[PDB]
């Protein structure tokens, strides 16, 4: 029924808990990064792209949820301090070649039939 | 049932967060829940008894050098077979799919009678075998 | 075995009057622009709109919610129905009441002035099962067509 | 020549003649540059200024709600009432019979298959027409299937 | 034999693990929901999630048992069922040459102990199953992404995951580094519908639902 | 609009955009760039070559299987030149250097062949011809391909009216000749500048705008006709960005005047290497011509594209430049030069 | 068999040929449009028709099993030469 | 002018709530058509939809009311309020 097994979380409370400490150790490894991996942005330019998918995922309130893209982005930030990944695995968060797509509806009927 | 700090959750349950699905394939996307038709140039009814989810066909442009059926929707060849209605409609919700559902058209029971081919005043009687 | 004309003569760009008065292929901005522009001109009941056959009751309800911000209940069809009386305001009398398996178990019936063979030929095929199983008596008035 | 899709080339909702409004999905997407149809008055709205409300096809089906509640109800015929008082609202005018027979457009399967655009432009109906009109053997495909 | 297409049938074996099907139920009923063996001799021990742990010590050191050998460690995936994925074990018992089975499920969310301590291979294992499917496994020593590229969103092997994917890549000159894009294939999968309509096996028929 | 060029397919490299390119002169820092956007979008680019096969192979991977088809053509034959732009609707025209070869004059490369290419385009039927020309282009300046240039733009628009000329400033980018141009001249003692470089104010632009740009105008219907000129967010005194890029490639900087008769004197000894030459009389005279400004002129802004101020966008020009010892060094590290605007 | 396009081109068996503006012709510029000059079409119709006397041939298509499927064309049509399904060879009955 | 373009009542077949539009249609209507011949009642109807009036006035103008447990003369004096204000 109602009741399901939490994964490491308690409640909200303590799974917006493990969102802080994954901000806070992101926060720590941007400029580093930016040194170590030769990356063209800049220090500022990193801190919106760890941020802004933080209330990109926002919508989720599910305890059992949270605490399961906490781990996610742990194993991401644990894959990026070892530079397991490279500037292109870095790079694909900018969507820096794919070009700008529209969003108002005149534009959409304009370019093809899709929604 | 387990002693392992059971939280009673209540809301719906919304994997969309995890899955990966791009934001356009996500919420754009309307999946059709639905019973397969019988193939009218067959005759038996197996391919009727499990529900399939499907997604909604997308742009179909011919390759410029050899004339192809490219297509950019990857959920294109994607059904998905389901026991039951509901058990498959609890996986639209659950991946967060617009979703439109028909209902399981099944042949209503006929009567045939063989004796009915040769009447004495029913105008039933076949006129060759 | 009619999808053959879906590959037949089809339109696949907009196209506009040129100058001597020849359509001729162009972008959509422009023919959107040309009939935007000149039905911003003229407004109440001199904008009309004659629905087709095969239409969409997506397409009706735009065109008619375009065609009445500009005061225009002028919204026309090919099919004519008589307006006298009930018109389009009672449902019961534009559509088949008895609904088409109904007739599979009317006892007479009373086909007047049409062909439903090639009107509708299904119907026809549920009045011949009705008439072949429960022996219904059909009327004609009209055309003696078989 | 503003070009629309066809019936096989979108999402739109097709109502039969007894009142069962029936939803016809997209098989192949339109042809050329043409778009959907109500595609086409919702962008020439916006772009002429008395831009419509609506913008998805979830949308335009909830207005299409709004001003009909059967039009949106999928196969299910919404039996309707009130034959009776749209009796005595006829028998106002009375009008007056002709004396015309009541004859039906079609006549012979000849005038069958040339109904409609999509019959007239095909050739495969022609072909019928052409089966039907002269005698019984000008009409053949090579084939050896 | 007369027939000599037809597989020999091992009666001995069948009457065998059977026998051996009871034991393990009535050793630990707390976890076992169901054991049956396959017309191919071949045992399945369906189990409670909460039991992959207890389960597997047991026929791990049980001296009547003796599995040490953790032959693989799968997922499949159905979407059907109302918890889809259906993590499955299979031992080897080197004493007694056999092979046993046990099948437990799980949904997306619910994690399943780690068998690491009871089953060391199994800990290679543990991450394949939650890069391909995403199940999650508690307790594990690294849980981390073994098989898909750095940075790969979504769980491959599920079965809403689309076949070709959602993000390709190409060598972009502007940016000289290899760049992802959405996927857009110069030809799309040729799905073919190719069921036959009529019932193949009448022993295998489901009950007229 | 012909069945095969209607635009299909979201805009990929399966895409057909529509767009039947026909870059001229590919092979190099600008036609690098522009076919990338051609190729992304998906287009048949014919992207005409000289050169060796090989030294096309770049140019290879960045479309689908049958969209960057070569073909072999020589300046100095209209045949060849007809065969390229034969079926086609858009084409591009980026020929030129900025030296002088035995068997091509600077008047050659900037007004012969680009009337050669206007001429025949407009005969074959092609209707977006943009050809490429300097912002600064005076029929009277001191330098004979900024000369050449001015020439050039009058002819090119006399035999085909409906060509947008594109106007650039000095571009940057990783293979710039621009920015390497002073990076290398660390290798020769100091810096030369004349006059110490203080009284030519430059205005130099990213690669990659101008060449979004030169798509923009192709999918722009009001392209037709229009000169644009292509230029960057600031102006710079030619000292200051000196200052500025030996400062992120943290190279010393041994500034030291030098007058203008003994510089042309310094281009001319340079100039006599039988290969790719380093610094032309030519050369020295456009490091002094100050990027003229034409607000007239529609500029970059009125296609769409957002200048990239050259700040953010050097360390990818210099970073190779840089000793291992400031190699990692960020952006951040070194200030803004200070920019006289306008 | 191979006819030559208006363009130039050479039209396959099929009836294929890029057409007047058609800017996919630029491919074959500087190449050749690879063509198959033994037309199937008309490679099979000089083939005789056998003037076999009787009701039902069957025809294996030469070599037993080297050939096609072993078919039994029916020669009663009096007014068409019956022809095999899988190799087009004509066959008929000897007009009586 | 904003007057009476269009009527529009939405009830439900069999739901107790719409029970009272129904016996105003039985009785009240007929002479409603009679009184405003050019205005177009329109009476589309279905099930489980609770009852529902729309009033379509000039450019792209529409109100609604709901007629939800309305007695039948109760939903009189609604459409009289409606068409009293024919402008
Ligand atoms: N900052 C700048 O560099 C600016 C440049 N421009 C103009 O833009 C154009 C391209 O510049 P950029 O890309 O930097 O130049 P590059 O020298 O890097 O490339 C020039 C291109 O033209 C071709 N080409 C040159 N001369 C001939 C010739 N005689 N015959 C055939 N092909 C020839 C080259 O082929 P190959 O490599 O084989 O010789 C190459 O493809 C030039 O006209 C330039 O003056 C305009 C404004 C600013
Ligand atoms: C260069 C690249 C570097 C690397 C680039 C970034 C790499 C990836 C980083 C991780 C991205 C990952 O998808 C998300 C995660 O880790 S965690 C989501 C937290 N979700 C919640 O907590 C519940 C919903 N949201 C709220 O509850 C509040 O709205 C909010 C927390 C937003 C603000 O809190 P406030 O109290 O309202
Ligand atoms: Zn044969």
């Amino acid at each position: 029924g109602t009741s399901v097994k939490p994964i490491f979380s308690r409640d909200m409370n303590e799974a917006k808990r493990r969102v802080r400490e994954l901000y806070r150790a992101w926060y720590r490894e941007v400029p580093n990064t930016v040194h170590l991996f030769q990356l063209d942005i800049s220090v500022k330019q990193g801190r919106d792209k760890v941020r802004e998918m933080f209330m990109k995922n926002a919508h989720v309130t599910d305890p059992r949820v949270v605490d399961l893209l906490v781990i996610k982005g742990k194993m991401e930030l644990e894959e990026t301090i070892n530079v397991w990944k490279q500037r292109t695995h870095i790079m694909r968060f900018f969507h820096e070649t794919e070009a700008p797509r529209p969003t108002d509806f005149l534009s959409k009927f304009y370019v093809g039939h899709d929604p | 049932t387990q002693d392992t700090q059971l939280i009673a959750v209540d809301e719906k349950l919304d994997i969309t967060t995890l899955t990966g699905v791009p934001e356009e394939h996500i919420k754009t996307r309307k999946v059709r829940i639905f019973v397969p038709a019988r193939n009218n140039m067959q005759s038996g009814v197996n391919n009727t008894k499990k529900w399939k989810m499907e997604f909604d066909t997308r742009e179909r442009w011919e390759n410029p050098l050899m004339g192809w059926s490219s297509t950019a929707d990857p959920l294109s060849n994607l059904v998905l077979t389901f026991s039951t209605k509901e058990d498959a409609v609890a996986f639209a919700e659950k991946n967060g799919w617009s979703f439109d559902v028909e209902e399981r058209k099944v042949p209503k029971p006929k009567s045939k009678s063989y004796g009915a081919n040769f009447s004495w005043n029913k105008r039933t009687r076949v006129s060759t075998k | 075995f009619a999808y053959d004309g879906l590959k037949r003569q089809r339109l696949t760009q907009p196209m506009i009057r040129n100058e001597k008065g020849l359509l001729t292929y162009t972008t959509w901005e422009d023919a959107l622009s040309r009939v935007a522009g000149m039905l911003q001109s003229f407004q109440g009941n001199d904008v009309a709109a004659i629905a087709g056959g095969l239409v969409d009751a997506e397409a009706l309800v735009a065109l008619k919610d375009l065609l009445n911000r500009v005061d225009s209940d002028s919204l026309c069809t090919e099919e004519v129905f008589p307006t006298a009386g009930a018109g389009t305001d009672l449902r019961s009398n534009y559509l088949l009441n008895t609904t088409i398996a109904g007739v599979e178990e009317a006892d007479v019936i009373l086909l007047v002035g049409t062909n439903p063979r090639f009107e509708a030929p299904l119907f026809n095929a549920r009045i011949r099962k009705s008439w072949l199983h429960n022996d219904l008596k059909v009327a004609l008035i009209g055309s003696p067509v078989d | 020549i503003l070009p629309g899709a066809a019936y096989t080339e979108k999402s739109a909702t097709y109502v039969n003649t007894e009142g069962r409004a029936q939803q016809t999905k997209v098989a192949v997407t339109p042809p050329g540059l043409a778009r959907e149809d109500w595609k086409i008055i919702r962008a020439l709205s916006e772009i002429a200024g008395m831009t419509l409300p609506y913008d998805t096809l979830d949308q335009v089906r909830s207005r299409l709600e709004e001003v009909s509640p059967n039009l949106v109800r999928y196969d299910d015929v919404e039996g309707a009432n009130y034959f009776q008082q749209a009796n005595e609202l006829s028998k106002l005018v009375n009008q007056q019979l002709l004396a015309d027979p009541l004859v039906p457009p079609q006549l012979t399967i000849k005038d069958f298959y040339m109904t409609d655009s999509i019959s007239r432009a095909s050739q495969t109906m022609a072909k019928c027409v052409k089966a039907v009109t002269e005698g019984i053997q000008a009409v053949e495909e090579p084939s050896i299937c | 034999d007369t027939r000599p297409t037809i597989r020999p049938r091992n009666d001995v074996v069948h009457k065998q693990l059977s026998a051996f099907g009871q034991y393990v139920a009535e050793i630990l009923p707390k976890y076992v929901q169901q054991v049956q063996v396959s017309c191919f001799n071949e045992l399945e021990i369906f189990i409670h999630p909460d039991g992959v742990i207890p389960v597997l010590t047991f026929l791990r050191d049980h001296t009547n048992a003796q599995f040490k050998s953790l032959a693989d460690l799968t997922a499949v995936d159905v979407p059907t069922r109302q918890n889809r994925f259906e993590i499955v074990y299979n031992l080897l018992s080197l004493r007694f040459n056999s092979q046993i089975r046990v099948k437990t499920y799980t949904d997306e969310l619910t994690p399943i102990e780690s068998s690491v301590t009871v089953y060391k291979a199994a800990n290679w294992y543990e991450r394949e199953i939650w890069d391909m499917f995403g199940v999650f496994f508690a307790n594990h020593p690294d849980l981390r992404r073994i098989l898909t590229g750095y940075g790969f969103e979504g769980h491959p092997f599920r079965k809403d995951f689309p076949l070709s994917g959602y993000v390709e890549l190409r060598y972009d000159d502007e940016v000289k580094r290899v760049v992802a894009e959405p996927v857009e294939l110069a030809q799309e999968f040729r799905k073919f519908d190719l069921n036959s309509p009529w019932e193949a096996f009448p022993a295998y028929r489901q009950p007229p639902e | 609009l012909h069945h095969a060029l209607i635009p299909h397919g979201k805009g990929g490299r399966s895409s057909v955009s529509g767009i039947v390119a026909t870059v001229f002169g590919a092979t190099g820092f600008l036609g690098r760039y522009v076919v990338n956007h051609l190729g992304r979008m998906g287009s048949q680019v014919i992207v005409p070559y000289r050169c060796e096969p090989y030294d096309t192979m770049h140019l290879r991977p960045m479309g689908d299987l049958g969209q960057i088809i070569f073909m072999e053509w020589n300046g100095k034959d209209k045949d060849s030149i007809r065969k390229v732009v034969e079926h086609s609707n858009v084409v591009i025209n980026l020929v030129g250097r900025e030296w002088e070869t035995k068997n091509f004059d600077f008047e050659d490369v900037f007004v012969k062949i680009p009337h050669a290419i206007a001429q025949v385009s407009k005969e074959a039927g092609v209707e977006k011809l943009i050809h490429i020309s300097h912002l600064n282009a005076d029929i009277k300046s001191p330098s004979r391909y900024l000369r050449s240039k001015a020439v050039g733009e009058k002819e090119v628009r006399a035999a085909f009216p409906e060509a947008t000329i594109i106007k650039p400033s000095d571009i940057f980018g990783r293979e710039d000749r621009f920015l390497n141009y002073f990076a290398s001249m660390r290798w020769f003692g100091g810096v030369p500048l004349i006059s110490l470089g203080k009284e030519t104010v430059k205005q130099p632009v990213y690669i990659v705008d101008v060449s979004k740009g030169i798509i923009n105008a192709i999918k722009d219907p009001d392209a037709k006709g229009k000169t644009f000129a292509f230029v960057g967010p600031n102006r710079y005194l030619l000292f200051d960005l000196v200052q500025y890029i030996f400062a992120v490639a943290y190279r010393p900087f041994l500034p030291y005047p030098l007058p203008h008769f003994a510089y042309r004197w310094v281009g001319r000894l340079f100039e006599v290497s039988p290969f790719e030459p380093w610094t032309t009389r030519d050369k020295v005279e456009r490091v002094h011509m100050s990027d003229m400004t034409l607000p007239h002129l529609p500029g970059l802004e009125d296609l769409g594209i957002q200048a990239t101020p050259l700040e953010l966008k050097a360390i990818e020009v210099l970073r190779r430049h840089r000793t291992y010892r400031w190699l990692t060094s960020e952006m951040e590290d070194v200030k803004p030069a200070k920019t006289v605007n306008i | 068999g191979v006819r030559t396009s208006p363009t130039g081109e050479k039209v396959t068996h099929t009836g294929q040929a890029y057409d007047d503006g058609d800017y996919r012709r630029v491919r074959f510029s500087d190449r050749q449009k690879e063509v198959n000059e033994n037309f199937a079409i008309d490679l099979i119709a000089e083939q005789p028709v056998s003037e076999v006397g009787s009701r039902v041939i069957s025809c294996d298509g030469g070599g037993g099993a080297l050939g096609h499927p072993r078919v039994y064309i029916n020669l009663d049509k009096e007014t068409k030469t019956g022809t095999c399904g899988y190799c087009g060879l004509q066959f008929r009955q000897p007009h009586h | 002018k904003l007057g009476l373009r269009e009527i529009r009542i939405h009830l439900c077949q069999r739901s107790p709530g719409s029970q009272g539009v129904r016996d105003f249609i039985e009785k009240r209507y007929v002479e409603l058509k009679k009184a405003n011949p050019d205005l177009p009642i329109l009476i589309r109807e279905c099930s489980d939809v609770q009852p529902k009036l729309w009033a379509r006035y000039a450019f792209g103008q529409e109100k609604n009311v709901s007629l939800n447990n309305f007695s039948a003369d109760q939903v009189t004096r609604t459409l009289e309020n409606v068409l009293s204000g024919k402008a």
